[PDB]
């Protein structure tokens, strides 16, 4: 999807 | 109470321009202070080098969404470090992602802020309550649009988008 993470990029 | 900082951006060694940010120091003093300090490079990190955004890159850019950077330790999105240690708590969520050109903290869930951030290219209401918004692009939004063109739907950035200089303004 559209997230802004650091390490496990999800959907 | 609010202060300002800047980034000079280069794309494959070519200067793209300058971006000036106003920090919401009056709303999230702790979060803003971290960012300010990382722009000046005045603090020493866990290693022996100063925590500094200079020479760091934007490793993930998704058109019509946001530009992500700030991984000053691994440069791939897995690292980062703040002047408060490896991570710090979410200060507050008073400000929302209601406009383009906003500075917001990237994280890996509750209270995992470090040095990675994103610059919004459009409103991102789905990020509200999960990411701390602490600043606004007040000059150089056109430079940010140039950076946007270097991205891809996958977030993959082909050319090197680097912060060649930065500090307080």
């Amino acid at each position: 999807x559209l997230l802004v993470t650091a390490g496990l990029v999800l959907a | 109470k609010r202060s300002k900082v800047f980034f000079d951006i280069s794309i494959d060694n070519s200067n793209a321009g300058r971006i000036i940010f106003e920090l919401f120091s009056d709303i999230t003093p702790r979060t803003c202070e971290n960012f300010r300090a990382l722009c000046t490079g005045e603090k020493i990190g866990s290693r022996g080098k100063n925590l500094h955004y200079k020479n760091s890159i934007f490793h993930r850019i998704i058109p019509q969404f946001m530009c992500q950077g700030g991984d000053i330790t691994n440069g791939n999105g897995s690292g980062g470090e703040s002047i408060y240690g490896r991570s710090f708590t979410d200060e507050n969520f008073n400000m929302k992602h209601d406009q383009p050109g906003l500075l917001s903290m990237a994280n890996a869930g509750p209270n995992t802020n470090s040095s990675q951030f994103l610059i919004t290219l459009v409103p991102c209401p789905w990020l509200d309550g999960k990411h701390v918004v602490f600043g606004k692009v007040i000059e150089g939004m056109n430079v940010v649009r140039e950076m946007e063109k270097e991205g891809a739907k996958s977030g993959y950035v082909k050319r090197s988008v680097v912060i060649t200089d930065c500090g307080e303004w």
